[PDB]
């Protein structure tokens, strides 16, 4: 239950404790290096500016 | 010692290094291009006791499956790399990076600490330097000696008007670095960052394209810290710390009962 | 460590960010086709302790369940595009548009960024910019140089008139955009907008058809900010920010009675 | 011992009781909100011997939200409505299901449909906006029709409804301004906005908060003493418990 | 220390750069082939926290 997240060097979506957050195909989440502008949706949906 | 004695400990040096990081964030109320921290929380691991050895699971909701925390710590004290208000000076050498983006300075070992403080000057050579320690900043921008003022495009290029001459000359122009993971940067004061390896590569470019902030001249990027929240927390974090405190004296004042009265 | 401590807390940033905008449009009471904004706010999740409308222990539902609320924050800030007042100038550069519609600008990174603000000139080549940052109107607008005097017509037709020739030659014809929801631009500073996802497809035309306003020559548009509600707005949110600022000294009254009781 | 654990009830009583007095002063600025009040009881009696009756303490069993109309604002938007009366805007959930929401804050969304000005939910029935209009007017029966240039007449492109419930405050705040319909709540009376006791459709006009401000400061001064005083029973009682086995 | 103090302050230092502005043209309101001068405003940057669509 605790959603301090952060993005690694590599796109992996990590919390405060280190876990890797699960994704939609029951994997870690890996979003794309180049990022713009992280935002998250209210129902877990994150949309991602590159 | 006692484990309940140690439990509290570990939660005071968290309250702790939660105070020293709010003081910091309220000492640096007015220094420019400066990120707040927030000290993160975990617990420690637990430890099953009635179990043989460290064996785990099973009946948790039983006397033979209890398992005992063994307190908390700060895991990390995160910068909060949110952008911050914008000052407007008139002085022509500060300049501000609206959006993602970095200035680059030159340290003296010979490696190259990665900036948000624009508040920039000439040193005795005319080559344009940080205000404070005077490490100059990369790439080098020499400004003539007839030069009469000095403009800073919002892509960095800087160009001078020479009095005799219609048109501005072009001296030279900025680039500014962006990072995947800013909060992965290591401050080492003075308003510098060091890449790490959490951090990633640094990405250069003209300031302006391919998603980087511009330079806005004769404008400072003040700190983003929020002095009513870092006092909010401390009326926590002070409150916390003085609950701890009544364990340990509880834990002390029960073992003082049993070596007095048995 | 005490929830009325977090909630009130939530209310403080709200009208930190109420203030905020506040400010904003005070600042800008004197720039030209600056849309005034206000805060949007709105109460967080309620806890779901008691269910409305759930059974009780004795098969009766309740006409209300006990729900905490966990405050409020400020969720968009949203411009009001309305019409502002007009200022009749004596350049024959500056325009104004008289309905929806948006100037369109071409940024140095090639997008096309639009703009209320009518404040325009010519630069070295004659060709119509900004009055600003010196960004150039889309379309072009070559003025020659043999030109005496410019028109800029009720349909953005643009004529000049020269020397020795009757039936002044028209050398461009400007056009705005509109957009269904001007509210959704993203507001980049220097009085220029980009289109984004909810704004809407941009709708190009002559200035005068299909809903799109006329553009009226030495003539610029006001600030529709009002200078008396920003201040009553002022008063509201310090009173409402000190009152919460309240509950948080008496939780900490409470937390520190506690420790010296129990 | 007991009365450790009454005077405990009576702590966690007040702890919810301020709880709601911040919520109420924190949301003393949100458009269309619905101030809330604790409601105490005491807790079930006992017969020791047996006819001494001994309680157990006290604890808050709802949060009554007071549905009074708040007072009105004064926009130049031509998008942002209030409700004079009885009455909730309707919209649509991303689940599918109709939230209801008292706050007026709408705009359109990118082809036009009026939305929330928040989280952009769909303003239930959809209004769409033709891109030639040049203004919009909403009547007090919420016609919605817009002024189109070369036309004479404004073409009405819909008409707002919106919805009564006999007790609003079994509704469910799921946050955001919106309501969920409960078992409590009643069933959804649609209709027209104006006519068999639901509201008129104010444009340019926002309902604010329904707070007194004056009453939660009041209201933090008995909560606080009444907490501080349930501490001092669970002090005096630690000190008895501690004298007699010190003194035994 | 306050966001409202930065935002204001900008208000502040363009106003006296509006007034002296003003306070020029008024001085120079006899010289021959004087060009009276306008001040021109824009807002600046916008801080991105929920993006627009």
């Amino acid at each position: 239950r605790n959603g301090n997240l952060k993005v690694d060097q590599n796109g992996m979506l990590t919390n405060a404790s280190g876990h890797l957050v699960l994704g939609e195909n029951d994997a870690p989440i890996t979003l794309p290096i180049p990022l713009s502008k992280i935002e998250i949706g209210r129902d877990g949906t994150i949309s991602v500016l590159p | 010692m006692h484990p309940a004695l140690w439990v509290s400990k570990t939660g005071l040096d968290a309250q702790q290094t939660n105070i020293a990081t709010i003081s910091n964030n309220l000492a640096n109320a007015s220094t420019v291009g400066y990120k707040k921290s927030r000290a993160v929380f975990e617990d420690l691991f637990y430890q099953n006791i009635n179990q043989p050895g460290g064996q785990s699971s099973q009946n948790t909701e039983l006397p033979s499956g209890l398992m005992l925390g063994a307190g908390s710590k700060v895991v990390a004290t995160q910068k909060v790399h949110t952008h911050g208000n914008a000052q407007t000076t008139t002085n022509a050498l500060d300049m501000m990076v609206e959006g993602d983006g970095f200035f680059q300075v030159t340290l003296p070992d010979g490696n190259i600490g990665y900036t948000r403080n624009g508040q920039f000057t000439l040193n005795g050579e005319g080559t344009l330097v940080t205000s404070g320690s005077g490490y100059p900043v990369e790439p080098e921008i020499v400004i003539p000696e007839d030069a009469i003022s000095i403009t800073v495009g919002t892509d960095g290029e800087v160009s001078v008007r020479v009095r005799g001459q219609q048109d501005n000359q072009v001296v030279g122009q900025l680039t500014i670095t962006d990072f995947v993971n800013p909060g992965g940067l290591e401050p080492i004061g003075q308003n510098l960052y060091l890449p790490t390896g959490a951090s990633g590569d640094p990405q250069e470019g003209v300031p302006g394209l391919d998603g980087l902030g511009e330079i806005r001249q004769s404008m400072l990027e003040a700190s983003n810290v929020n002095v009513t929240e870092e006092l909010v927390n401390m009326i926590e974090a002070q409150r916390v710390y003085e609950m701890n405190s009544k364990v340990i004296s509880s834990v002390d004042k029960m073992m003082s009962f049993v070596n007095q009265q048995l």
